């Protein structure tokens, strides 16, 4: 085979040139200054970070980050106009890198993510919040099947933390890895937010839950018959 | 775990074993009765924190040991 | 038996291991990298003494076989590095009594480091490069340190080494510098006493820095003068490099 | 209404849709000809011939207006300097209309003509830096160049997309918007070596690790061509 076709090695993509020309298409400002401070930041936070198996700063990360921050951008821009010219873009992006990265850091981790953000965008700051309505489902549904729900520094704040962070994640992103030890509330936390979700959109949440390590591949994805096709 | 504790102990408090009812107000008397032990760290965080550096031989889970001990009350009530 | 001569070596084993200090609170890059790698190196201290603890009491006593340590002792006799210990990169697969020597060595470094950091002082401190389970994540946190403490943007500093923080145990590959001034030599690798890491905003022959001699791991690049009648492609050809451990 | 069979009308509907893209591209470029004939040009007509086209045929109208351009001023540095203002001026207004508020499919558009433009204004760039006199330098050669000819008899032959020692012809098959990708120098290269093996008849086996641009340059280059690209997920 390897005469018949020509190879190409691919390693290093210029990250900083993609997300320059894709800010700068999006409708920023700073861009080029953006894009200098965004990319080796996703650079310093692949070492300066503690090593983990979930973790992963390439360019998927980035442009999703990308992607994510100019929609924020968009939805801010709709709101104040609902309510444009000068935005706070580092804002912007600090919003992205925090939605898109913090669910994935080990919790000995945050701090040094936050002290990164700090020394790169020194006006950065941070707005967590305003999910009143789904917060309140999360607490009935909480009531209604015998959990704990918390205000983030009570017993449940940190579970409802994460579930809030899931609901985020299933938001801005395609599919989900809910990784965690044995016993961290990983089932009960999505099947909250798939009933709140129900209970405030009215659109019926149907879940499939398929062990993959129970059946053979073939039984997992399909076959074809050697015989007849 | 005292998220743990407190699941446990509302779902004493409701939901009979039998598929109010003299067994929910027993089972509601135990849960009153056991819950100074579960609730803060009482004895039996104490007896998990200790538990932890006792050698097994299966690898010592948390939710095994309280699934166990859950269990057992249940029995207790029955 | 085999394994009173494997109770002999094993004895003999963990006399060059002994404990490390754990060392808490500082903003700094260096002290940041510093603490991580120091965190990681004393969890793989206690598995390595751990392991050889339980050998030395399987063999040289009374307790019974488990499955871990029947692998254990099986690579041990092999004299293949078991891959419960490989937590960093060995080159092309070393022998256990080399990987030993290579981890005492830089269990000493990290006492080292540690008392340095109890004595912040370790800006100053001379560390080597070979002995750091991730160097590149040094430099990069020199490069935040200088960039911190001058207060500049990171991302439009270069480099020039003068032969500012000390790096040991450098070795180049088939040249040697006469006064930051390359020379073509045919020594297989000259060593290098001192080597300091300066940082400035804005015929010059460019090496890499590889991790070992199988030239597979890159960590940084250096800058160096050329000699008045050598050629920078005639480096190139001759593949001059430097490396972080030889 | 005289009812085919469906294959037979759906083979009609593809061959269709191919010459009403052929068509419809050769009265765009007839449209960007116009335009930029002239230095400065006015955000409304533009924007509305943004609405008035498609999104592949904006982005390949724009690629063959500024190929062509740079051609006859290599042919003729004063011309390349103009050729390279043009390409700013646009970039200028550009950006006002994506910094003005747009209806999301305009907004992909200029999204995808922002991306090009910076991507045709770094070559044009690169092209002054170094110092280029005639058009058979492979410092020239080197990029994709497209080429439209009027005069051809078939309008799904009349465009043909150049690089360094290849010919194709565009597919001009309907993708949609898809999504254009930053035109990174390895992409320029991953180009070059995909265009090269395509020439030789050869297939095309870029590697690496993963997350680094393989399959997006693959379906990036078959959508610059226009082909109908599918990917395969192999496993055992
Ligand atoms: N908010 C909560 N309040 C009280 N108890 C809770 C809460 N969330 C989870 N639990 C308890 O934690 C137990 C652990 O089950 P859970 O489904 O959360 O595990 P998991 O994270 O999915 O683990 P596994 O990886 O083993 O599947 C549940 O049986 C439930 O009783
Ligand atoms: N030149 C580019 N411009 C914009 N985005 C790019 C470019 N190259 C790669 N990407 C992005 O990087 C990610 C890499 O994913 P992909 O290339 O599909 O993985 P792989 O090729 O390793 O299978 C994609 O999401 C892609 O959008
Ligand atoms: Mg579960
Ligand atoms: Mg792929």
């Amino acid at each position: 085979l390897k005469k018949l076709f020509r190879s190409l090695a691919m390693t290093k993509p210029d990250r900083q040139l993609i997300a320059q020309v894709m800010l700068y298409s999006q409708g920023f400002r700073t861009a080029e200054v953006l894009a200098n401070k965004i990319v080796p930041f996703f650079k310093l936070c692949d070492e300066q970070l503690s090593s983990q198996s979930h973790y992963d700063f390439g360019l998927r990360a980035l442009k999703s980050v990308l992607v994510s921050a100019g929609n924020v951008k968009r939805e801010r821009i709709q709101k104040i106009k609902r309510e444009a010219e000068n935005l706070p873009e580092q804002e912007i992006l600090i919003q992205s890198v925090c939605e898109t990265m913090v669910p994935k850091l080990v919790a000995e981790d945050i701090p040094l993510l936050f002290s990164l953000l700090s020394d790169v965008f020194p006006g950065v700051q941070y707005h967590r919040g305003e999910m009143t309505a789904l917060r309140e489902e999360l607490k009935k549904v909480c009531q209604e099947m015998y959990l704990t729900y918390g205000d983030g520094e009570e017993v449940g704040g940190m579970w409802v933390e994460k579930v809030l962070q899931l609901y985020q994640i299933t938001q801005i992103n395609h599919g989900l890895m809910m990784v965690g030890p044995s016993g961290s509330g990983k089932s009960m936390a999505w099947r909250v937010l798939l009933k709140a979700l129900e209970r405030l959109e009215g659109v019926e949440g149907v879940a499939h839950i398929i062990d993959p390590k129970a059946i053979s591949k073939d039984h997992l994805y399909g076959t074809l018959d050697p015989n007849t096709r | 775990t005292d998220m743990i504790f407190n699941n446990f102990l509302a779902r004493l408090r409701s939901i009979p074993l039998d598929e109010a009812s003299p067994m929910l107000q027993i089972q509601r008397d135990a849960a009153t009765i056991m819950q100074p032990y579960f609730t803060s760290n009482g004895l039996v965080t104490k007896a998990l924190e200790h538990a932890f550096q006792l050698e097994h031989i299966m690898d010592l889970t948390r939710l095994r040991c309280l699934g166990s001990l859950f269990s057992m009350l249940h029995q207790a009530c029955r | 038996t085999l394994h009173t001569t494997a109770s002999n070596w094993l004895h003999l084993i963990p006399q060059t291991l002994s404990h490390l200090k754990r060392t808490e609170n500082i903003k700094d890059p260096l002290f940041r990298f510093f603490e991580r790698e120091v965190k990681m190196g004393a969890k793989l201290l206690q598995d390595v003494r751990q392991d050889l603890a339980d050998v030395v009491q399987v063999c040289e006593g009374k307790k019974k076989q488990t499955n871990y340590l029947r692998t254990l002792i099986n690579e041990l006799v092999k004299g293949i590095l078991p891959r419960s210990w490989s937590h960093y990169t060995v080159p092309a697969g070393m022998t256990v009594i080399q990987w030993v020597s290579d981890f005492s060595e830089r269990i000493k470094q990290l006492q080292n480091i540690s008392l340095a950091a109890a004595s912040k002082e370790l800006k100053n401190i001379h560390v080597c490069l070979g002995g750091l389970f991730v160097p590149e994540a040094y430099i990069t946190a020199t490069r935040q340190y200088v960039a911190q403490a001058n207060s500049w943007s990171l991302e439009e500093l270069c480099l020039e080494v003068n032969v500012s923080f000390g790096v040991t145990g450098l070795k180049l590959q088939g040249a040697t510098c006469n006064n930051n001034k390359l020379s073509l030599s045919n020594a297989i690798s000259t060593a290098l006493p001192l080597t300091q890491l300066r940082w400035v905003k804005q015929s010059v022959v460019t090496l890499p820095v590889y991790l070992n001699f199988t030239r597979a791991d890159l960590i940084f690049t250096v800058d160096f003068e050329i000699a008045t009648k050598e050629d920078p492609r005639s480096f190139y050809e001759r593949g001059v490099a430097v490396l972080c451990t030889e | 209404t005289e009812h085919p069979k469906i294959n037979e009308w759906l083979t009609l509907v593809e061959k269709e849709m191919r010459v009403t893209l052929a068509k419809l591209l050769a009265e765009s470029v007839t449209e960007v000809e116009i335009f930029g004939k002239a230095t400065s040009i006015d955000p409304n007509t533009y924007i509305t011939w943004i609405d008035k086209y498609q999104a592949q045929l904006v982005v390949l109208s724009a690629q063959i207006a500024w190929s062509e351009n740079v051609e006859t001023a290599l042919s003729s540095a004063a011309p390349l300097h103009s050729v390279l203002s043009n390409v700013e001026v646009t970039l200028n207004v550009l950006a006002d209309s994506v910094l003005m508020e747009q209806p999301p499919l305009r907004r992909r558009k200029l999204e995808h003509l922002i991306t090009e433009l910076v991507h045709q204004r770094d070559v044009t760039r690169s092209l002054i830096k170094s110092k280029i006199d005639n058009a058979k330098s492979f410092e020239w050669l080197s990029q994709m160049r497209f080429y439209f000819d009027p005069k051809q008899t078939d309008v799904l032959q009349q465009l043909s997309i150049q690089m360094a020692n290849a010919k194709f012809n565009y597919g001009f098959e309907y993708l949609g918007v898809q999504d254009k990708l930053v035109q990174t120098p390895l992409t320029d290269r991953c180009y070059l070596t995909m265009t090269q093996a395509l020439e030789a008849r050869l297939g095309g086996s870029p590697f690496g690790p993963a997350g680094t641009g393989k399959t997006e340059s693959v379906k990036a280059l078959g959508h610059q061509l226009g082909r109908f690209v599918l990917v395969f997920n192999c496993d055992e």
